[PDB]
C-alpha cells in the first residue's frame, strides 16, 4: 500500500482514540460526584436516624417504661393501696373488716387457730359476712415499706341457744310493753339486747354482742302470757287514753284497733280484705300485704319494683405491626454487588489488552 | 322453716321463735403485716421532661404513708 | 527500522502519542477499580442501614405500638369499667352491705325513675325527688349476685305511710330537782303521738323531718299537756329526780337552757358585747340570736356555731407536650435528583467515546 | 515495520478501551440502582416509620395526661369519692379532707385555751373521729367543703366508766356508763357510743348528756343511799352472769350455776360461792359462768405475713455503631479522592 | 321562717315547732344489674415481656369479684 | 398506771377511775376549697384512632361533679 497513506490513516487514528479517552475521562469523573453526592446523602440518613429518630424512639420506650411501671405499681400493690384508703377515710380504725384488710383464706385460717370448738369454728366459717360485720381493723405501725395492722374477730362464749325476738304493741285505760328486743337463753337465765344494733340476724342464726345486756330471769316470759304476774315485773308503759298503732314484724304485723280509728288489712291483688274491730289483732304477712290504720299506711311485705339493667360492650384493641420490604431490598443490592464485579471484570480484561 | 311467729293477746305482744344463738364474750387480735412491693428506679430522659411518673406516683404514695404517721 | 523521508518526524510523533495514550488509559483503568471499591462499601453500608432499621430499630418501634395498646386498653378497662369497679370495691369495704346509696351504686336519674314507680301519691313521690340526699341516707344497697361478667345488688329505698303530720322536737333541762326525760322526736300519727327516742333515727332537712317507726313508741295526745304541767292528771310524765342541787345547759335548735341553781355562777357573753346575762336561780331560755356562749361555772357551751379560718387550696393547669418529629425530604429528593444528573451525563460520555470508534 | 506495528498498537489500546467503556457503563449502572434504594430507604423512614413514630409520640401524651391528672388530683378525686359514697356528709373527716398540716393550723385559729389546742393538737385521732364532712359547693373546676370540729367547753375533768351486775330478790343497777364532773354537778353518758377514749383520756360529747348531783356517788357504796334515789331494776327471782370490767370482770354467781375463773396457763383457779365478785385480768384469763365462757382477757393470735417484693422499669437503650459506620463513609470518599488522582494523571498525558 | 321555739319554765323544757313529717312504713326493693365491658388480651409483645398489665388487670378483677362470691352464703 | 379499777361488792359495781376528760359542746366550721387541675386534649391523631383518653376522663369526671350537683337542694 501507499505508505504516507498509512501514517495520515495511523494518525486519523491515534486521534479518534484520543478525543475518544478524554470523552471517558469525563465520564468518570461526572460520576465520581455522583457518587461523591450520594455518599454525602447516605450520611445525611445515618445521621438523621443516629441524632434525630433514634433519640426520640429512645424517650418513647422510657415513657413507657414509667406508665407500665406504674400501673404495674398500683396492680401489684393492689391490696395495700386499698388498705391504706380506708384508714385514711376512718382515720385510723374501721368496720367491718373488708376483703383487702383480710381475705377470706385468711380469715378462715385465723378462725382455725381460735381457741374455740370444732363446732363454733364450723359456725363462724358458715358466716363470714356477719363475723366481718362485728370484726374491727386497726392501724398500728404504717412505714413507708410495710404496714401493720391489728385486726379484731370476735369469740362466743355460747353457741346453739335459743333466741326470740320480742315485738309488741298497745292494750286498751291502755298498756304497752317497752321491752321490745332480743332475749337469749344465756347459762341458768336470759340475756336481753335492747338495741337492735348489737345483733346480727342471718337465716335462723343471730349473733349477739353481750356488752351492753341486761341479765334477766327466766320468768320474764311469764309476762308474754300475762301482763300481771306474781313472779316477775314487767317493764310497761301507761296510758289513760285509746291509742292505736301497728309493730310490723318478722313474720307479719299487729293492728291494735281501739277508739274511732279506722284500721284495715289490704292485698295488693285483692283490696280490702278485712276490717278491724276494736281489738288486738295479728296478720300474718302470707296473707295481707299492707295495713292501713287511720289514713298511715304500713308495709307488712317489701314491695318489689321495676328493675334496673346496664350494659357494656367489649372494647377493642387494634395493634396494627410495621414490617420491612427487606428481601426485595436485598435483590438489588444483590443487582448492584453484580454490577460492581462485572464493572472490573471488563477492566480486567482491558489490562490484559495492555499486556 | 325453723322460725316461727306466735302472737298473744293477753299482752298484745307477737313473738320470734326458733333462732339458734352465738353471743360474744370476748375478742381475737390478729397482726397482718403487709410489704410494699417497691419500684426500685431506672432513671432516664422521657418523652417530656418535665413528667417523672415513677417519682411523681411514689412521691405521692410517700406523702398518704406520712399523712397515717401523724394518727399515732 | 526507520523509513525516511516518508514524513519520518510524523512517524516518530505518533510512536509517542502511543506510549503515553497507552500509560493514559492505564491509569483510567486504575479510577474505575477505586470508584468501584468506593461504590462497594458504599452499597455495603447502604445494606447495613437497611439492616439497622429493619432487625434491629423496627423490632423496638413495634413493641411500643403494642405497649401503648396493652396500656390504652387497662386504663380504658379501669375507665368503662367505673361506675362497677367503686361499686364492687364498696362492697369488699362494707363487707356486702352498704349505708347509704352511692352516687355509684344508684344515679339520680335511675333515682327519680325508681320513685316514679314507687306506690305512693303524686304529694310523697314530689317530696322524695326534692330530698334525695336524704332518701340515700335513709336507703341500703345488698349484693345478691355477684358474677364474673355481671354483677347485681338490690337496692332499698324507704316507703313512708304518712306525710305533712305535723312534728317537734323535746330538749329538757333541771328544774329545782326534777328533770323530764321524755326527751326526743314528737310526731303526730293517725289520731296518736309517736315518740322516737334515739337521736340516730331523725334526720332534718330544711323544715322537714324524716323518723323510722321500726321501733318508735306510741302515745296518747295528752302528753302534750306535760309542758305545761309536770303532774297533769291526764298522762304519767316520765321524771328524772335527785334530793340536791344541779346546773347545767342544754342547747336547743334554736337557742339554749341555762338551769342555774346553787352557788354556782352561769352567765350568758355575745361576741360582740361580751356578759350580756348574769343568771340568778331558775331555768331561763335564751335565744341564738342574742347569745353566742352560754358558761355555766368554768365550763363554755356555744350557742351558736364558730366560723373559722378559711383554707385554700389551688392547682394549677396541666400542658401537655409531645415532640413532632418531621423529615427535609425536598432537599433530599433534590441531591438525589442531582446524583441521577450525573450518572445520566457520564453515561453521554461513554456514548460519546464509542461514538470516536469510529 | 514501524507505521506497521504502530497499527498494532492502536487496535490492542483501543479494545482495552471498549473493554473499559463498558467497565464504566457498568458501575454506572450499579450506582443508578444504589441511588434509587437509598431514596427507597429515605421514603422508607419518612413515609412509613416516621408517621408511625409520631403516632406513638402523642399517644404517649395522652396516657401521660390521663396519668398525671390522676396523679395531681389525687386528693380531690379522693374527696369526691367519699362525698359520692356516703351521700355529701361525712364522718370521720378523712386525711383528704383535711391534711394534719392543716388540722393543727385550724386548732391554732379555734377560740379556746392553749392547754386545748395542745390537747387537740395531740390527739388528732379522736378529733378527726368526732368531726363532719359536709359539702357546701361542688363546681366543675373547684368544689368547696365546710369541715366541722369539736369544740371542748371544759376539759382536764375526772371522768370514771360504771360496769354493774346482779346482786342477790336481785338488784341490777342500771347506770352504766361514763361520768364527768361539770362547772358543780356531773354528767352521764349513757349510750357508750358518743364516748372516745384514748390512753387514759376520755372525749365525751354533751349533747344526749343527764346532769345529775355529785351524790350519784355514793350509790357505789350503797343502794339504799339516802342522797340520791339510785336508778336500780328489780328481780324477785334468783340470776348468775359476769360483766368484763377493763381491768378485770365481775362475777355474780347465784342459786345452782357453777362459775369458776380459768387460767390459760393454770387452768380453773378458782370456784365461786353465792355472791358478787371481782377478778382482775392480770391475774385470771377466762371465766365460766355454768356453760358460757367469758375472756376476762384479749387473745393474742396467729400473726399473718404477706411478702411483696420489687419492679424494676426496664430499660435498655438503643446505640448505633456510627464511629465505625463514619469511618466507612470517610473511606468511600479516600476511594474517591484518588479516583479522581489516577483520572487527572491520564488527562495530564493527552494535556 | 316556720321553725320556732317555746320555753315552758312550768316544766323547765323547750319544744321546737313547725316540722312536717314523713314516717317510713315499709320498703320499696330494686334489683339492679350492672354488665363488665371486658377486654380481650393482646396476644405479642410489648417493650417489657416480663409485664402483662392486660392479664394482671383482668386477675385483679376477677379475684375481687371471687372475694366477694365468698361471703354470699 | 394511773388507771386503777375499783370494786364495790355492797352494790356489785365496778368503777374505773383515772381518766382524764374533754366535752364537745360546740362546733367550729372552717370552709376548705380546693381546685381543679384541667386537661386540655392535644389534638394531634395517635396509635389508635378510636380511643379518646382525655375526652374520657374529663367526662368520667364532669359526670361525678354533676352526680353531686344534683345531690344538694
Ligand atoms: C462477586 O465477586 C466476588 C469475588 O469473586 C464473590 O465473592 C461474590 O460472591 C460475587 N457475587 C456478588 C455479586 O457479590
Ligand atoms: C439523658 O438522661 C441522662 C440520665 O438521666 C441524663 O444524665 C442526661 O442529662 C439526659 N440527656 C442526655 C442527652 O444525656
Ligand atoms: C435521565 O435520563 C433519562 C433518559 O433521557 C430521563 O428520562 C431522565 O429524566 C434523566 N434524568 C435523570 C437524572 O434520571
Ligand atoms: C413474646 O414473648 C413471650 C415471652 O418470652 C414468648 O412466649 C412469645 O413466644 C413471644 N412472641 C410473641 C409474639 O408472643
Ligand atoms: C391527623 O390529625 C388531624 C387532626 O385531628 C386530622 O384532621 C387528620 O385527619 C389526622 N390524620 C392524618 C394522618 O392527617
Ligand atoms: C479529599 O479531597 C478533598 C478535596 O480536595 C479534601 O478536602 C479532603 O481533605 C481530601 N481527603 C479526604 C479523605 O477528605
Amino acid at each position: 500500500g501507499v505508505a504516507v497513506s498509512k501514517v495520515l490513516h495511523l494518525e486519523g487514528e491515534v486521534n479518534k482514540i484520543k478525543s475518544a479517552l478524554l470523552s471517558t475521562n469525563k465520564a468518570v469523573v461526572s460520576l465520581s460526584n455522583g457518587v461523591s453526592v450520594l455518599t454525602s446523602k447516605v450520611l445525611d440518613l445515618k445521621n438523621y436516624i443516629d441524632k434525630q429518630l433514634l433519640p426520640i424512639v429512645n424517650k418513647q420506650s422510657c415513657s413507657i417504661s414509667n406508665i407500665e411501671t406504674v400501673i404495674e405499681f398500683q396492680q401489684k400493690n393492689n391490696r395495700l393501696l386499698e388498705i391504706t384508703r380506708e384508714f385514711s377515710v376512718n382515720a385510723g380504725v374501721t368496720t367491718p373488716v373488708s376483703t383487702y384488710m383480710l381475705t377470706n383464706s385468711e380469715l378462715l385460717s385465723l378462725i382455725n387457730d381460735m381457741p374455740i370448738t370444732n363446732d363454733q369454728k364450723k359456725l363462724m366459717s358458715n358466716n363470714v359476712q356477719i363475723v366481718r360485720q362485728q370484726s374491727y381493723s386497726i392501724m398500728s405501725i404504717i412505714k413507708e415499706e410495710v404496714l401493720a395492722y391489728v385486726v379484731q374477730l370476735p369469740l362466743y362464749g355460747v353457741i346453739d341457744t335459743p333466741c326470740w325476738k320480742l315485738h309488741t304493741s298497745p292494750l286498751c285505760i291502755c298498756l304497752t310493753r317497752t321491752d321490745r328486743g332480743w332475749y337469749c337463753d344465756n347459762a341458768g337465765s336470759v340475756s336481753f339486747f335492747p338495741q337492735a344494733e348489737t345483733c346480727k340476724v342471718q337465716s335462723n342464726r343471730v349473733f349477739c354482742d353481750t356488752m351492753n345486756s341486761l341479765t334477766l330471769p327466766s320468768e320474764v316470759n311469764l309476762c308474754n302470757v300475762d301482763i300481771f304476774n306474781p313472779k316477775y315485773d314487767c317493764k310497761i308503759m301507761t296510758s289513760k287514753t285509746d291509742v292505736s298503732s301497728s309493730v310490723i314484724t318478722s313474720l307479719g304485723a299487729i293492728v291494735s284497733c281501739y277508739g274511732k280509728t279506722k284500721c284495715t288489712a289490704s292485698n295488693k291483688n285483692r283490696g280490702i280484705i278485712k276490717t278491724f274491730s276494736n281489738g288486738c289483732d295479728y296478720v300474718s304477712n302470707k296473707g295481707v300485704d299492707t295495713v292501713s290504720v287511720g289514713n298511715t299506711l304500713y308495709y307488712v311485705n317489701k314491695q318489689e319494683g321495676k328493675s334496673l339493667y346496664v350494659k357494656g360492650e367489649p372494647i377493642i384493641n387494634f395493634y396494627d405491626p410495621l414490617v420491612f420490604p427487606s428481601d426485595e431490598f436485598d435483590a438489588s443490592i444483590s443487582q448492584v454487588n453484580e454490577k460492581i464485579n462485572q464493572s472490573l471484570a471488563f477492566i480486567r480484561k482491558s489490562d490484559e489488552l495492555l499486556g | 322453716q325453723n322460725i316461727t311467729e306466735e302472737f298473744y293477746q293477753s299482752t298484745c305482744s307477737a313473738v320470734s321463735k326458733g333462732y339458734l344463738s352465738a353471743l360474744r364474750t370476748g375478742w381475737y387480735t390478729s397482726v397482718i403485716t403487709i410489704e410494699l412491693s417497691n419500684i426500685k428506679e431506672n432513671k432516664c430522659n422521657g418523652t417530656d421532661a418535665k413528667v417523672k411518673l415513677i417519682k411523681q406516683e411514689l412521691d405521692k404514695y410517700k406523702n398518704a404513708v406520712t399523712e397515717l404517721q401523724l394518727l399515732m
